[PDB]
Order: C-alpha cells, then structure tokens, then sequence
C-alpha cells in the first residue's frame, strides 16, 4: 500500500512515429512533502530533445496515505525515445523510489 | 542538478517547541511562542520550504526561505548558517549547493525532520544554546538519537 510506486505502459507495441503515454502512480505517507517526476536518461523531461512532456502531478488524500499520479506523454515515438531509460521518481523525507522503463526492452 | 517544484509555508520548531526566526542581523535563532494568537506568528517566523526535483535522486531536496522587505534564503556556506538576501532559484546546475538541504524523516520519531547539508554530507542543522540565544548551527552527526538536530515542521498553508 504505502509507500508504493508503479509505472504502466501500453501492452501493444507502438509503431515508429506513433503516440503513447506512460502512467506513474505512487503512494506516500507524506501529504505535503512528496513529489513525483519523470527522468529520461537521468535528465528532466523538459531538457530532452523530441516531442514529449509530463503532465501535472495530481494528488489525492486516501486512507492508506496520499496518491500521486503523473503522466509522461510521447507525441512521436522515435528510435531515441524508444531506447530511452524513462524513470519515474517518487521522493519524500523517508525514501526515494524509482521505477524504470525502456520501451525497446519491454516490447523485445 | 535541481529544478524547483512546489513550496510549503512552514513554521519550524526545535525540540523545546521554540520557533525559528530570522533576527535583525540575519541570524537564524529560536524563540518561545504560544499557539493561540497569530499576531504572534510574525513574518520573520513564516518560512517557505521549496522542494526541488533532482537529476540524481538522493533525498527530499529543499531550500528554506522567508519573505520580509526582500526574500532571504538559508545557507551553510563555509559550514556557518546564515541568511543570504536572494530568492531560491528555479534551477541549480550543480549536484550540491550551500542552500540545498535534504529534509529527512527522523526514523523513530514519526513527525520530526532533520536537515542534512548537500554541500557537507553528514552535517545537519542543529539548535545550540549560547548566552541567552538558541542558535541554528551546522553540526556533524556524532550521536545516535541526537535531539538537537530534530525539528517539527508545521504547515501554515
Ligand atoms: C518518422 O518521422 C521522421 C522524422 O519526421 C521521418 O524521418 C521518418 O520518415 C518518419 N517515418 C515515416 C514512416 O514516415
Ligand atoms: C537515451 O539514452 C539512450 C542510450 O544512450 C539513447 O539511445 C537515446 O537516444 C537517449 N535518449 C535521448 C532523448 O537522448
Ligand atoms: C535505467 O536507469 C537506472 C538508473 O537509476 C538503472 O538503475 C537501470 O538499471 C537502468 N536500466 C537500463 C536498462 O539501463
């Protein structure tokens, strides 16, 4: 339950220059001091070449802790993004948690 | 490198329930205060804790700032704790910074926090008495369960 972090991806392989989104869902016991953000090859998303972006971290206070959600949207699936080590990062004062996804591996 | 995200207005209290404040000489000190009247909760006691995302994730990286006539930010330059007249920046190109602390949960005290310097690994913000002052200093960790480096952060937003 909490803490927790899970990344989901499309089951069906996306063709070259296709579109897709990656879902990152976390839980943190810290309602205020917790963040969620994506990295690609260790870089902020807004620093990467290509057509991609992350949405806002939505936050919902449940009974197990606080759920954080953030989408990474890939507008055009190029070879470079297909081979990128995307990483969803949850951070709060107790721990750092990461989950990594490389599309080329997942579909291989 | 760091990028700034959201900020939380915060009253920071030491182990004796005294409140952090920025004094007339930019010294970080602590003072007694009651929880009943907010005219007591003066501008110099209302801190802005800004969270940063990190390219090398290692902890809850934060700056601690306060809004008076001008904005001031806590620094540990040269291992001394001071307030610099500057706004916390949107980006920091380094992996460490004299204004970036890692805010860490105290493992056996669920609602308490410690602040570790990113510049000086193993050094923490701490409260120490000198004369009639209760000072915020930087201390190398030397004692398990040291209560002098533990703080309560009360959200005020
Ligand atoms: C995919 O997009 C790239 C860049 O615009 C282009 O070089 C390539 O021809 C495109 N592929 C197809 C099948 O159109
Ligand atoms: C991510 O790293 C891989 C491996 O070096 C590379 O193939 C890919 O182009 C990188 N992605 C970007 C956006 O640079
Ligand atoms: C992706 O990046 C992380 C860096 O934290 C690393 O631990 C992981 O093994 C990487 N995966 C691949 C396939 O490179």
């Amino acid at each position: 339950q909490c803490p927790a972090l899970e990344v989901t991806w499309p089951e069906v392989e996306v063709p070259l220059n296709g579109t897709l989104s990656l879902s990152c869902v976390a839980c943190s016991r810290f309602p205020n001091f917790s963040i969620l953000y994506w990295l690609g090859n260790g870089s902020f998303i807004e620093h990467l070449p290509g057509r991609l972006w992350e949405g806002s971290t939505s936050r919902e206070r449940g009974s197990t802790g606080t759920q954080l959600c953030k989408a990474l949207v890939l507008e055009q699936l190029t070879p470079a993004l297909h081979s990128t080590n995307f990483s969803c990062v949850l951070v709060d004062p107790e721990q750092v948690v990461q989950r990594h996804v490389v599309l080329a591996q997942l579909w291989a | 490198y760091f990028g700034k995200l959201e900020s939380k207005l915060s009253v920071i209290r030491n182990l004796n329930d005294q409140v952090l404040f920025i004094d007339q000489g930019n010294r970080p000190l602590f003072e007694d205060m009651t929880d009943s009247d907010c005219r007591d909760n003066a501008p110099r006691t209302i801190f802005i804790i800004s969270m940063y995302k990190d390219s090398q994730p290692r902890g809850m990286a934060v700056t601690i700032s306060v809004k008076c006539e001008k904005i001031s930010t806590l620094s540990c330059e040269n291992k001394i704790i001071s307030f610099k007249e500057m706004n916390p920046p949107d980006n920091i190109k380094d992996t460490k910074s004299d204004i970036i602390f890692f805010q860490r949960s105290v493992p056996g005290h669920d609602n308490k926090m410690q602040f570790e310097s990113s510049s000086y690994e193993g050094y923490f913000l701490a409260c120490e008495k000198e004369r009639d002052l209760f000072k915020l200093i930087l201390k190398k960790e030397d004692e398990l369960g040291d209560r002098s480096i533990m703080f309560t952060v009360q959200n005020e937003d």
